[PDB]
């Protein structure tokens, strides 16, 4: 026949190798396909769906109460409310999102994010909050003045009920911890103002998502599953 | 000639003879993914200008000096301010080295630019401190010039962008260095891109009555700087 | 790790596709064959099930519906592992067919069950199984009563034996490797945050519920 | 040697190219696998490192930056060297992934770590590893603080074991051969004239410094 | 299937063989390339960079002083200063250059070379030197007269500060020593002349390089590295 | 892969067989040829 030479790699099974396997049941035609709605062509479709950050993670909160950011009328203007890192792939309050869970399947990510704050008060409650982002390489701001000297939003929840803050760029390369973080904080610009005979306590809900600029690489397996 | 950039003006001769490092000019970055989101800052007003260090005194017993960039500029002017914060950094430089010496002085200086120039330990594993990696504005002096303190022959230092200063012919040298890195932006604080070196190969010689020490003056002009998000 | 820097550029988009996310052949089960004459069975059957291991189980429960072809690979060794020239038989049993009742039983000679004969010194055997379901997709979430026997969406079964007249005293384990191919997926789900209690059902411990994020000192301090 | 004459003609220019200068597969390491049950580990891990031997280390330190794909070949023999049919597993562990903690440990069944199963009587296995760095190149000169664990520019790791249920008493060494492919290089350096004190750092003995040229009687006499 | 015949060379691993290896991590796209200046496509680029010859190699010189060729005013006209072989691939004062180090990676070379002398005196010092090349097959010249009867240069370093001497052709074929050498010498044409109150001692620096005609073949490993 | 069948003549070394051998030293270009007079293309030239 045709002269040939076997070569290194002969008779080995590589698990990632794309090759042909013999059909064991030829002449079999599977069931024809139909149109099922909601087909998914990428995991990036699932990153971009904003899901609830659990910012209240504490030994003192149990149920849905870990998904709620408390805002009351006892607090005084100029003082902090909540602070959390922007790190979808680390241990903290990104671990309840989808971005958080998908990042566990990849070694590197990068792109931009979006964080949405949603105020649930009474219709007649009013006030302002300062939603600020300190970039990586700096500690969280010490007071409102230094939070106001950087990227931020003044959000009056008497007028507007929901506010979004785009984080311009984040990256995790990758047991020295290579991700230098950067933080979102919440400040009281005013004091929460309340009319007579209405609760005077409300909750903020936080959400997070990836913008279309976000990407992922170097597949792996999640640290959550043990087996 | 007189070169005037911003509020600084230096006296120097006009000569088309310069050394382009590797043959390319400083350029602004090709558009990237991160900086498309946040447009980077390209300051030239008071930021890009001539900075002139404290001049160095070359004497018969010397060894020679080196500097690390961006580091040498990390505490200076309005560049060191932008060098602080701004976690993304890119830039080229214009380096002019001068020597004031009479016609009765003799000697020569090798002047080179070394990318990713790493001083090593002279020992065990004595990891060299922040003093050798970040000597600051003053700079450092060599221990073993013959090996460059990298474990490498100084004879072969000439595959680096370089110019001789021979007190016979020329008293000055100018090297244009673009940005050279394996990534478009990097951290100016924790990473020095390259370093500058002036080593007397032929020692300084003079007859009694001459000045015993010859000054070497450095001048640094940034070119095509870019800075990132503010820390 | 190492190499700590900032990545200013977009990554490759190809690794995040559904079809690449379910690729990469991996271990779907381990079964053990001792041919002991009459004191030991002398064969094995392995029902085709994706959920047997929770790593890939968690990645199929991200979706409601999926469609794909499977590719199997059998890596088989003997105890200490040194191999000798023994013929083997991997028979595939289609959905809705009787399985072998014993080593020499008549089911091994049924032709509609496709087989492969390969010596144990040969490279591992590979087989491609099509999309087997009577619906247009496999679904591991069905709200209602399926009943009817074991996992949902029966793909088939493999059985392995040694081919000889007299029982050869030999102790085998066959590692099965499956690679999903041409994968389509519909209606994505949330990823499970709780430990799995048992297979085929999404049970969870009501008394002990784990929380999706770990804990910190105070809400007003990030680090 | 022999053949003493004068060469009046230009030589071939193809042998001096960077890509030919870094070609020619060669030995990058030796690791040893004894499967002893519980008295011996029973597997090996080898981190991918070019600088482990100083011959090729000296040729990469001629440049500041390089880019390339690697091709590996595993030549494995047993003590005296006579081979028997034992299956082996070479698993590759990507950068930023946990390595096997033991012979039977769960990491060996992770699918994202690509594996190859080959019997010890087969021809040696070959594998092609792409360019793995998050930068645009590997750099073994970085002025600053990398820290973060072991060599610079982590390519990955290989782990080898025997595939069997029970530990087979077998003593193995796997020679690893690497061939650089599609090599690009930037910013050339001077070639080191001093002995290397230790890996990862360009240390040199300050008290004893060797001189680049050997010595002669007088400067006024050549021969 | 297709009938074939295995053939000598089956199942062998040749280390220089160019063949295909199975990708172990397909679907992985590496980091896109960018423009890094100073790319090198050949070792011949590195040969042509003139680097410092160490002509002073002696047990009496230690530091940078081995890179310096001494010239003083005590010496008398017509007498020799320095002499060295032209042999980039042998043991001697080509071992500090790049040509010298690259030749150690190859068995045969040939081409033309260039040798540059650079005078560092005071501006007001003056004199002449004779830079001469005796081709291979002859001993170094005995006096200046016989050095002047062959390829040479009269270099007045009061006028010109640097001089180059191209060596027309050199070859090493290749433990009989097959390379018959040829020598560069330095003569005092005049005596080094000095005005009052200036040192009266200077140094010459020597450099060497390959012209574009130089080539190399038959790869090997260097004798410097021991391991 | 592509299904094939080994055949009689497999794994044998025939000394007159014209086949390809793997180059052991690729990227090596030999010395270029020059014109040497008196080239011989046949033994019949030497019989005559």
């Amino acid at each position: 026949g045709i002269p040939a030479e076997l070569r290194p790699g002969t008779n080995q099974f590589l698990t990632t190798d794309d090759d042909t396997a013999a059909p064991i049941l030829p002449g079999f035609t599977p069931t024809p396909t139909i149109h099922i709605p909601g087909e998914v062509h990428s995991l990036l479709e699932l990153c971009r769906v904003e899901t609830i950050l659990e910012v209240n993670n504490t030994t003192e909160a149990t149920g849905l109460t870990r998904l709620l950011i408390p805002v009351s009328s006892q607090n005084k203007a100029d003082e902090l409310c909540a602070a959390f890192m922007v790190d979808p792939g680390r241990i903290g309050p990104w671990q309840s999102t989808l971005v958080g869970q998908i990042c566990r399947y990849y070694t590197q990510w990068s792109g931009s994010l979006k964080v949405t704050f949603m105020f649930t008060g009474s219709f007649m409650a009013t006030g302002k909050m300062l939603v600020a982002y300190s970039p990586p390489g700096s500690a969280q701001p010490a007071n409102r003045e230094t939070a106001m000297l950087g990227t931020h939003v003044i959000w009056d929840f008497g007028l507007q009920s929901s506010v979004s803050l785009v984080i311009p760029w984040i990256s995790n390369t990758h047991n020295y911890d290579y991700y230098t973080a950067g933080v979102v904080t919440l400040w009281y610009q005013t004091n929460y103002v309340v009319p007579p005979e209405t609760p005077g306590e409300a909750y903020i809900i936080a959400m997070g998502a990836d913008l279309y600029k976000f990407t992922l690489k170097i597949c792996k397996d999640t640290d959550e599953v043990t087996q | 000639a007189q070169l005037t950039v911003g509020n600084s003006s230096i006296t120097t001769q006009e000569a088309a003879n310069i050394v382009l490092a590797y043959g390319e000019w400083p350029e602004y970055c090709p558009d990237t993914d991160a900086t498309a989101v946040d447009k980077p800052t390209r300051p030239d007003v008071s930021v890009n200008r001539f900075y002139t260090l404290d001049s160095k005194m070359w004497q018969e017993n010397s060894t020679g000096w080196y500097w690390k960039f961006p580091d040498v500029l990390n505490k200076t002017g309005v560049f060191g301010q932008n060098a602080q914060f701004h976690y993304l950094y890119r830039s080229g430089f214009c380096l002019h080295v001068q020597c004031n010496a009479s016609k009765f002085h003799q000697g020569a200086l090798l002047v080179a630019v070394i990318p990713e120039f790493v001083i090593a330990g002279r020992g065990e594993a004595p990891h060299p401190g922040f003093t050798t990696t970040f000597p600051g504005t003053t700079g450092a002096t060599f221990h073993d010039p013959y090996v460059l303190d990298s474990g490498v022959p100084l004879s072969q230092a000439l595959i680096y962008p370089h110019q001789w200063i021979n007190l016979r012919t020329n008293n000055c040298a100018t090297v244009i260095v673009p940005y050279i890195n394996a990534v478009p932006f990097d951290s100016a604080i924790n990473h020095s891109n390259f370093g500058l070196i002036v080593i007397p190969v032929s020692p300084l010689k003079y007859s009694s009555g001459a000045t015993t020490a010859i000054p070497i003056t450095i001048t640094i002009a940034p070119l095509n700087s870019e800075f990132g998000g503010l820390r | 790790m190492i190499e700590t820097r900032c990545v200013v550029n977009r990554n490759g988009v190809l690794e995040t596709t559904i079809n690449h996310f379910f690729s990469r052949s991996g271990l779907v089960g381990v079964v053990n064959l001792t041919d002991g004459g009459t004191d030991t069975t002398g064969y094995v059957t392995w029902d085709i099930d994706i959920m047997g291991f929770v790593q890939l189980r968690r990645k199929c429960e991200m979706f409601t519906y999926m469609r794909f072809n499977a590719e199997f690979t059998f890596v088989t060794t003997t105890k200490n592992g040194e191999a000798r020239p023994y013929m083997l038989q991997y028979m595939y049993v289609p959905p809705g067919a009787p399985k072998p009742t014993g080593r020499d039983a008549f089911q091994w000679q049924t032709a509609t069950n496709p087989s492969v004969f390969v010596k144990l010194t040969d490279p591992p055997a590979q087989v491609s199984v099509p999309f087997m379901s009577p619906a247009s997709a496999y679904q591991w979430f069905y709200d209602g009563y399926p009943t009817f026997g074991c996992p949902n969406n029966m793909m088939g079964t493999f059985a392995v034996r040694v081919v000889s007249r007299e029982a050869s005293q030999l102790k085998l384990q066959t590692r099965v490797y499956m690679k999903l191919k041409h994968v389509r997926a519909w209606v994505p789900r949330p990823i499970r945050s709780q430990p799995y209690l048992l297979k085929n059902f999404p049970n969870y411990d009501s008394s002990k519920i784990t929380n999706s994020a770990r804990d910190r000192s105070s809400i007003k301090q990030a680090n």
